[PDB]
């Protein structure tokens, strides 16, 4: 019964808001990380890092704010407040960017801290860990999207900025340069995701439409008990059903919702591992064979070549103002332009 | 089980399965190091990083 | 002197079903990366 | 059109070697 | 007889006290003119 | 060659959606 | 600096009005 | 010699260190107090 | 001749496409929003030219 | 465009000419198939952890359902237990009936308002 | 069953709760207020006033291109203000 | 039966066949180094280590060869451009060699124990039951381990017993082999001190005999043995790889940012020193000085080695490649054969004009000249109707200065147009294009393929070990949980602890 | 040398595809006893 036995009971006490030795890394870097987030979106500047207006204070709505990175000239810097860059001062460390490795690494502690609370109260409650496991998925995208990428590139300056229109232009950035939409991690990614969201929607409607009347209700939802032992919905007509829909159906619902797990899970690793391709540039941007018979042929066009004529295009209307640490002058005739507009 | 004379020599290596120290046994000193473990990893990633400038150590090529 | 430690191994059809349909369509996704 | 000439071979054994796993697998399953 | 004290009771108010700080600062922004 | 590795691939997964759907292992009441 | 003391006094009265209207109860928190 | 980040880098390995202090410092004193009940 | 400029763009697995970049090309611009059934063609040359089977699929 | 690459041209027009990202209805779209897909592998994980144990290590654990059975194969007063501590106990359901609607009503209605 | 915390549904419907709160929060929208309109807020997190975004002939932005010196270079464009 | 993704499983209790598994894929990573090292030779051109060095060619392994100290062929020539050496037996032919023998050993190995795998040193002389003493194994690897690694760093990397490591200038012009001796200072941590290298192994490896001593003789705790599931092989797995994948993003990441370990002669540039301009500066400055010693633009750029101009060209850049592009850089931009020559722009004027570098960022990137100042004075244009800074508008022409093209001028506008459409990507070479059908498209480095790979294996043993980590603890539910859980063991309430029956009220 | 290209997918599928066969065989066989 020494003192760490008795700070563990405590810990571990059944109240409203379970803590856990998981909420000693958990609670501090999750709470840090919003709050540097709500604090920088209402009040902070990009204007010495990117020459951008970006909090409340300066106008911008809820959809233009953002927690935006450093500048380039920090590289992959810390950016720590007692660090090099700012030297302990705190406006300082605002106008240089320190706020965006502030959210990003506690944000990255809060994301173990909250793997480690579903082992520890799956472990507590005496449940297999599957929902800890399915969430390593969220953690690959979060590092290999804002950790791995940036750490590949010139400078946190590449990263995603912490906001709606600059996740948005991080999108449009991935389009243009490394022609995103080609890749096939990102496509599995894609099946992975809208997959899910298919066996989401298809599996809560057939429970919800294969439902044993359970009571004399025409509100269906009162005639279930959560002690009780039998099955609320029919198996055994839902299986008819889709077999005759569809042709297959399931009928192991360990199988169905394990397969659940599965899909979306697999389809963001999958995602990650093209990011990672990203961080180096090692991009599917181009098939050898088509540019090969393009370059020759001037009458060979295929979508293909047509998105290549967009991602130039974004590639040099948006660079300038994208990178002023670049200092690009494209003076307008050398601006990719179809005819008339 | 198969006797050979090489495994008779090495059988003391592999006949304490299970024995443990009482209670806590040596974990504050295991504790000790590896705090100093994360305090030495820190000064290296931190040199590494440019957080940690030191003199007559220029973390360049033209080292 | 049989070693104790030895189990069956079982893929019932559904899961070949599964499993080839995977293969598959990873075939047809990549292959066209593999030409290039 | 100007193909990698490997990119026959890799696509063949790709599906190949893993189905013919799945196979061998899946038989033995059903005559024990 | 309930605590008034708790760690729920810390947990709400590490948020809700900001929160509405925040709401104020915001509200006045709405009347900054340029 | 391409083009008839790509359709025989697509071939090759009607084939299975026929076997997948005729000849499943039939769901049994038990 | 002046700023940083009409920021901060409604702050500290709103937590003066909290503790004196809930100091009796606070008091019997007790063990 | 001791430079400007080095003096830096103690202020952060000191900072840390006390908030860390403080944390179980207030955690073991609560748990001595609100003991858990067995019977 | 998808935008109707007589810029035909190569859709088809034969015509030098793969997997990731073939499509059925929509119908030319120069239709509009007119119905263009195979019969509304002079030949099936004309309707393949103009884009037919993406209407009928 | 009937076509993967000819799909991903008729996006970034789309942008171009309607600034599609910056419209809620594909904003509540994004939280339709994301959250969809959270919820899948939420729902998907929380069962897989809670079936009862009716199998041995050395095969699956699909085995411990038979098609047809009466009795549910998972505790669902378990996976409540283990996810109303995660949150807290009023953000997590105890009535399937109410969970499995929820499940066919989020993605349903964002992918409504994306189309 | 119940964690033992007093319900939710009964403290905001105490009158002791309303009593508290009619101060704290209204005290607390008002020191948010006043936290802008002091103009403490652009001083705290060093955000551009309207005013002070550029000066008033340039039109370049005052970009930081330097690690080390950067807090030196922001200085410098700050007195380029005056 | 078991289920497909379990098969390997009945290896647990199985110490012997166990063992004879970890020899069969040891026979196979040995076996796949002397195949690889073969393949390379079999392929590698030594002919020019100027500009088609081994990290052109595709090279993966021959590279760690030379690292540490083999650098000859049986055949005579030396990856430093040496003819007529004898390398003796470890050649990279006899180290090859070395491995396909190893193999085979292990191979034979691997058969006896999967037949005698009841040894009775691998049951428990209490119970009977097979039983392996992880604390102790862990102390005598860890020892074993400590020990080698010292005698790496004290012999090997010293060169007292052995050939020492590659060591070169900060520009990659005159790596070799060389001892090194220990930097015992706070430089030692500096990642491109060599020294530092050396020390590391020495030092750490005494740490790790002394820690391998203490985890032979002291017992783990019971608190630690209990919460670290000791008695369960399936808890070093679940640790070891998560040691593994940290040791794996770290060499990830110390080949992408340039370390001693890392040297640019065998792996390539960095993206970095393109994006700094780190050759481009240095050959600035030998340039600044010849001039000032009075050489004229000719004799200053002609004294410029090949081997740099050839560093500051973007095709040798690992950050510009593509994931489907595969192969030897050679496949893309060509066999390069010779530096045409520094190309200097100038317009009608006389003003000298500086051709905007490629960022890596860019598949593609228009030609814009700026004067010193920044100032656009010429471009290639788009639309032409309304340009103002046309080459034939401007006047520019383009002369050369050292290499193939030393004192040559080119005034016509279509030659000059494309010798600036070179200079955007650095320094021009001339290529050999036919040799290998090389389609003109840049390629990455080995540098670039080691690290996607690594960088990915890393992330994926991420997963690994939470996988692996949780089996280990939730071992006892692995098949499901307990079929008569009580609800007040989960709902709230009951228990003052959560899971602890002992709090009831 | 200058070979046929296809006779590497030739030589291949002509070895794979028959020992797959037998292969096949031969476990469904061991596993009936
Ligand atoms: C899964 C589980 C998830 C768990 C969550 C993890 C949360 C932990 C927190 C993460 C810590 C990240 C900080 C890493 C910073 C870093 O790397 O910062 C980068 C620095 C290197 O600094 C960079 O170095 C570059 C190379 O310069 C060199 O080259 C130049 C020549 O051009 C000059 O000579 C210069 O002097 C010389 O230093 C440039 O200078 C950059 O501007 C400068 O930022 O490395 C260093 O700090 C350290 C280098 C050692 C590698 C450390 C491994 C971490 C990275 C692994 C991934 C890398 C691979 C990703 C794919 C690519
Ligand atoms: C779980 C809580 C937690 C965690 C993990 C972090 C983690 C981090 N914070 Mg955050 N922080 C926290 C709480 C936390 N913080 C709190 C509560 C506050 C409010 C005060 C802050 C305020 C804050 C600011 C303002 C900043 C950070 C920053 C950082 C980063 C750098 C930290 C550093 O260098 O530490 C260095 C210190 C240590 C590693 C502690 C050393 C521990 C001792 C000395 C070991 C000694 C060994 C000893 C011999 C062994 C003893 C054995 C034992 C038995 C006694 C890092 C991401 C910086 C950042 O994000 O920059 C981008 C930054 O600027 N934090
Ligand atoms: C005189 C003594 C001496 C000297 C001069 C050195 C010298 C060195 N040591 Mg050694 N060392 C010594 C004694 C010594 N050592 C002793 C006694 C021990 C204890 C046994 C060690 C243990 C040790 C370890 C464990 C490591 C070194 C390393 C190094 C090198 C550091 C430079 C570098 O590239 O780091 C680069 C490494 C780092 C900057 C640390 C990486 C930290 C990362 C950020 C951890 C986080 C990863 C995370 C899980 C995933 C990230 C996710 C996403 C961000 C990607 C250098 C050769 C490092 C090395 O081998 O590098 C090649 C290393 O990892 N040393
Ligand atoms: C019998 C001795 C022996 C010798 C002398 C060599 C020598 C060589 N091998 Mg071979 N090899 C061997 C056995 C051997 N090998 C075996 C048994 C295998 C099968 C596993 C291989 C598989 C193999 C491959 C796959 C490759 C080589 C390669 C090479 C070359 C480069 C080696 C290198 O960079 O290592 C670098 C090794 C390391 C950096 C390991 C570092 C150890 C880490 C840090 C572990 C840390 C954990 C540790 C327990 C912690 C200690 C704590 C501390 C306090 C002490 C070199 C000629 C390379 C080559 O060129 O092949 C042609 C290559 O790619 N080898
Ligand atoms: C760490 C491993 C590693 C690394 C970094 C390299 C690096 C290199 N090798 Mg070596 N090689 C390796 C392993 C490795 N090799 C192995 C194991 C073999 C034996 C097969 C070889 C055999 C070999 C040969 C024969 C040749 C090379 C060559 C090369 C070079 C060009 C590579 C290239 O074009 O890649 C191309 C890479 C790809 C196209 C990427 C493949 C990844 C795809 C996407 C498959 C993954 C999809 C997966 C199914 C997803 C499933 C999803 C599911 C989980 C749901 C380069 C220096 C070439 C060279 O120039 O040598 C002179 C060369 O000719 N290597
Ligand atoms: C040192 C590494 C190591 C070792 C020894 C093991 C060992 C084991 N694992 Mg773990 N695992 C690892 C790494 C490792 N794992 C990593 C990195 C991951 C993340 C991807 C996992 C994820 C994982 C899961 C999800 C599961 C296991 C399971 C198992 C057990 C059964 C494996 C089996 O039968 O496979 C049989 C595999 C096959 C018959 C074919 C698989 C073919 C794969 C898909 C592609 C082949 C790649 C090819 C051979 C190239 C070699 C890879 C190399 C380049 C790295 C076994 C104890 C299983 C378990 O717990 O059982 C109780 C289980 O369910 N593992
Ligand atoms: C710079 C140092 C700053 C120090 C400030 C603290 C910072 C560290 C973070 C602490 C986080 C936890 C705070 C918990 C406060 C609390 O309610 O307990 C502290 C006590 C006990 O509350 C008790 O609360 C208990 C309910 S529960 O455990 O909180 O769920 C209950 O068992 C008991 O009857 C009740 O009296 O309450 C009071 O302080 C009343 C005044
Ligand atoms: C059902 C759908 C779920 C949506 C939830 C809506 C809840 C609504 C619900 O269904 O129950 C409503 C519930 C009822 O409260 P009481 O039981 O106190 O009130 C009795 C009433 O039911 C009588 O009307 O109120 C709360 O729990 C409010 C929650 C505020 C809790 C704030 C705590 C702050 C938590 C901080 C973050 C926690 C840690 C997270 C992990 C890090
Ligand atoms: C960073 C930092 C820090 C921290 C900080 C913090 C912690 C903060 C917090 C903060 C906070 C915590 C804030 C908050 C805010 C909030 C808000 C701002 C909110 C809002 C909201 C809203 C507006 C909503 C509304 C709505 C809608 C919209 C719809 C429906 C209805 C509702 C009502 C829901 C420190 C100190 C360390 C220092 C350093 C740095
Ligand atoms: C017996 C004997 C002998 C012989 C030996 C030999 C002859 C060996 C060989 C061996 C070898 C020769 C081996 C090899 C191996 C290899 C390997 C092991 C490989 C692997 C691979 C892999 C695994 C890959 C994978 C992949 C792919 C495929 C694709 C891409 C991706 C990746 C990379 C993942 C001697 C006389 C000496 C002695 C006596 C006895
Ligand atoms: C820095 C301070 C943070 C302290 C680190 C907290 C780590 C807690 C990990 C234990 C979580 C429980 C996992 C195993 C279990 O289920 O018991
Ligand atoms: C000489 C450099 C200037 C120093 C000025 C002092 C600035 C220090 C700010 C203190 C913030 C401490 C927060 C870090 C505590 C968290 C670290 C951890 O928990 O691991
Ligand atoms: C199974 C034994 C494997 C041994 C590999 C021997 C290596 C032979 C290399 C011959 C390659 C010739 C160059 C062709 C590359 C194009
Ligand atoms: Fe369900």
């Amino acid at each position: 019964r020494g003192w760490f036995d008795i700070l563990d009971d405590w810990l571990k006490r059944d109240r409203f808001v379970f803590v856990g030795w998981s909420g000693i890394l958990l609670f501090p870097c999750a709470y840090l990380a919003l709050g540097g987030w709500l604090t920088g979106t209402t009040f902070v500047t990009s204007w010495y890092t990117h020459g951008l207006a970006s909090s409340y204070l300066e106008g911008c709505n809820f959809l233009t704010v953002a927690v935006s990175t450093p500048a380039n000239s920090m590289g992959h810097s810390l950016l720590l407040l007692w660090g090099p860059e700012a030297q302990g001062d705190f406006t300082r460390w605002c106008q240089l960017g320190g706020l965006w490795t502030f959210i990003a690494l506690h944000g990255a502690f809060g994301l173990i801290g909250f793997m480690l609370r579903q082992f520890e109260i799956a472990r507590l409650v005496g449940v297999r860990p599957y929902n800890a496991i399915a969430f390593s998925a969220p953690i690959a995208v979060f590092v290999s999207v804002f950790l791995i990428y940036p750490l590949g590139q010139s400078s946190w300056f590449f990263a995603p900025s912490f906001g709606v229109a600059a996740i948005f232009r991080f999108l449009l950035f991935f389009q243009g340069f490394h022609n995103w939409t080609l890749n096939p991690f990102h496509m599995m990614g894609v099946a992975g995701v809208l997959g899910g969201a298919l066996l989401c929607a298809i599996h809560g409607a057939t429970v919800e439409n294969t439902l044993f009347q359970d009571g004399e209700g025409a509100s269906t939802f009162r005639a279930f008990n959560p002690t009780q032992a039998e099955e609320t919905y029919s198996m055994v007509t839902a299986n008819r059903f889709w077999s005759q829909i569809f042709g297959i159906a399931f009928s192991n619902k360990r199988w169905l919702h394990f397969f659940m797990l599965f899909v979306p899970v697999t389809g963001l690793w999958m995602s990650a591992i093209g990011v990672v391709g990203l961080a180096l540039n090692l991009r599917s941007y181009d098939f050898i064979s088509q540019e090969i018979r393009a370059a020759e042929d001037p009458e060979f066009e295929t979508f293909y070549t047509k998105n290549l004529l967009l991602n130039e295009g974004i590639r040099a209307w948006m660079a300038p103002q994208d990178q002023p640490h670049e200092n690009f002058v494209f003076p307008e005739e050398v601006l990719p332009r179809g005819n008339a507009l | 089980a198969r006797r050979t004379w090489l495994g008779d020599i090495l059988r003391p290596l592999n006949s304490e399965y299970g024995k443990v120290a009482p209670g806590w046994g040596t974990t504050p000193l295991m504790a000790v190091f590896m705090g100093l473990f994360l305090v030495f990893l820190l000064i290296i990633l931190e040199i590494y990083n440019s957080t940690l400038i030191l003199d007559g150590v220029n973390v360049s090529w033209k080292a | 002197e049989p070693n104790p430690n030895r189990q069956p191994v079982e893929l019932n059809r559904t899961s070949l079903y599964l499993g080839l349909l995977l293969i598959l369509v990873l075939a047809l996704l990549f292959s066209s990366y593999f030409f290039n | 059109m100007e193909v990698n000439q490997l990119g026959l071979i890799a696509t063949a054994l790709f599906v190949l070697v893993p189905s013919v796993f799945l196979i061998i697998l899946y038989v033995q399953t059903e005559s024990q | 007889s309930y605590p008034i004290f708790t760690v729920r009771w810390v947990a709400v108010h590490t948020l809700a006290v900001p929160t509405i700080f925040f709401l104020g600062a915001i509200a006045a922004m709405q009347f900054i003119q340029r | 060659m391409e083009t008839i590795t790509y359709v025989f691939i697509f071939a090759c997964i009607i084939a299975l959606f026929f076997f997948a759907i005729f000849f499943r292992e039939p769901p049994r009441i038990t | 600096d002046w700023r940083v003391l009409v920021v901060l006094l409604p702050v500290l009265l709103a937590a003066g009005w909290a503790v004196r209207n809930i100091l009796p109860y606070a008091v019997k928190q007790v063990q | 010699t001791i430079t400007p980040s080095l003096k830096g880098f103690f202020i952060g390995l000191l900072s840390g260190a006390v908030v860390l202090g403080l944390t179980f410092a207030v955690l073991i004193a609560i748990s001595q107090i609100d003991k858990v009940q067995r019977s | 001749d998808i935008d109707g400029i007589r810029e035909p763009v190569s859709g088809s697995l034969l015509y030098g496409n793969n997997i990731i970049t073939g499509a059925v090309v929509p119908s030319s611009n120069a239709i509009g929003l007119h119905f263009y059934p195979i019969w509304e063609a002079a030949s099936l040359d004309e309707w393949l030219y103009n884009g037919g089977p993406y209407q009928l699929i | 465009p009937l076509g993967i690459s000819g799909t991903f041209n008729f996006m970034i027009v789309f942008q171009a000419e309607h600034n599609i990202l910056m419209h809620p209805f594909h904003q509540l779209g994004v939280a339709g198939v994301f959250g969809g897909a959270l919820f899948c592998a939420m729902h998907g994980s929380l069962v897989t952890s809670s079936l009862i144990r009716e199998t041995t290590e050395t095969e699956s654990a699909n085995y411990g359902y038979k098609f047809g059975q009466e009795e549910e194969t998972y505790n669902i007063v378990a996976a409540h237990g283990y996810f109303g501590r995660l949150i807290f106990q009023y953000a997590s359901f105890n009535n399937s009936r109410s969970l499995h609607f929820f499940l066919a009503a989020w993605p349903v209605v964002g992918v409504w308002f994306t189309a | 069953g119940t964690t033992g915390e007093r319900p939710f549904s009964d403290i905001i419907t105490s009158v002791r709760y309303w009593v508290i709160h009619s101060i704290t929060i209204p005290a607390l929208f008002i020191a948010g207020w006043l936290f802008v309109s002091t103009g403490l807020a652009y001083d705290v997190f060093g955000t551009p006033r309207p005013d002070s975004y550029y000066a008033q002939e340039q039109r370049s932005i005052p970009l930081v291109t330097d690690r080390f010196e950067a807090k030196q270079q922001v200085e410098t464009f700050l007195e380029q203000l005056k | 039966g078991l289920p497909w993704y379990r098969v390997h499983t009945v290896l647990i209790n199985d110490p012997g066949r166990l063992i004879a598994a970890h020899l069969m894929h040891t026979a196979l990573v040995a076996g796949w180094a002397g195949s690889m090292a073969l393949y390379e030779l079999a392929t590698f051109d030594p002919s020019d280590p100027v500009l088609n060095p081994m990290w052109r060619q595709g090279m993966f392994v021959l590279p760690f060869m030379a690292r540490l100290g083999v650098t000859g062929s049986w055949s005579g020539w030396s990856i430093t451009g040496e003819t007529g050496i004898d390398p003796g037996f470890w050649s990279f032919e006899g180290v090859a060699l070395a491995h396909i023998v190893l193999s085979g050993l292990l191979f034979l190995a691997a058969c006896w124990h999967w037949v005698y795998w009841d040894l009775e040193l691998f049951r428990d002389p209490r119970t009977g039951e097979p039983a392996l003493d992880l604390p102790k194994m862990f102390g005598i690897h860890l020892f074993l381990a400590g020990l080698l690694c010292f005698g790496f760093g004290a012999f090997h990397l010293t060169g007292l017993f052995g050939p020492g490591m590659w060591v070169s200038d900060p520009y990659g012009l005159t790596g070799s082999v060389q001892p090194v001796a220990p930097e015992w200072g706070p430089d030692g941590f500096n990642p491109y001190n060599p020294g530092g290298v050396v020390a590391h192994h020495i030092a750490a490896g005494i740490v790790g005999i002394i820690a391998g001593l203490f985890h032979i003789l002291v017992r783990p705790p019971q608190r630690l043995y209990k919460a670290l599931r000791m008695g369960n092989i399936e808890t070093v797995l679940s640790s070891s790889i998560a040691a593994v994948f940290f040791a794996a993003f770290v060499v990830a990441g110390t080949m992408w940012y340039g370390s001693a370990t890392t040297p640019i002669e065998l792996f390539g540039p960095t993206r970095y020193q393109w994006d700094s301009s780190y050759f481009q500066q240095e050959i600035n400055r030998r340039v600044q000085a010849s001039l000032a010693s009075g050489a004229t633009l000719e004799e200053a750029w002609s004294a410029i080695p090949e081997k740099l101009a050839f560093y500051d060209y973007i095709g040798n850049n690992p950050a510009k490649g593509g994931l489907f592009r595969t192969g030897p850089m050679n496949k893309g931009d060509g066999i390069a054969q010779a530096w045409k020559g520094h190309a200097v722009f100038r317009n009608k004027e006389g003003e000298e004009l500086f051709v905007r570098r490629m960022p890596a960022f860019f598949e593609s990137f228009p030609v814009i000249l700026t004067d010193k100042n920044g100032v656009v004075k010429a471009d290639i244009p788009f639309r032409r109707a309304e340009s103002k800074y046309s080459f034939e508008q401007q006047g520019v022409t383009v002369s050369f200065y050292g290499g193939e093209l030393n004192g040559q001028t080119f005034t016509d506008p279509p030659t000059v147009k494309s010798y600036a459409r070179k200079a955007i990507f650095g320094e021009i070479f001339e290529f050999d294009t036919e040799t290998l059908n090389s389609d003109g498209i840049f390629r990455t480095s080995p540098r670039g393929w080691f690290t996607f790979a690594h960088a990915v294996f890393a992330l994926l043993f991420f997963f690994g070990h939470i996988w692996h980590g949780a089996r280990t603890l939730f071992r006892d539910v692995f098949s499901g949980i307990d079929p008569e859980l009580s609800p007040e063991q989960v709902e709230w309430g009951f228990y003052q602890k959560v899971g602890d029956v002992t709090t009831r009220r």
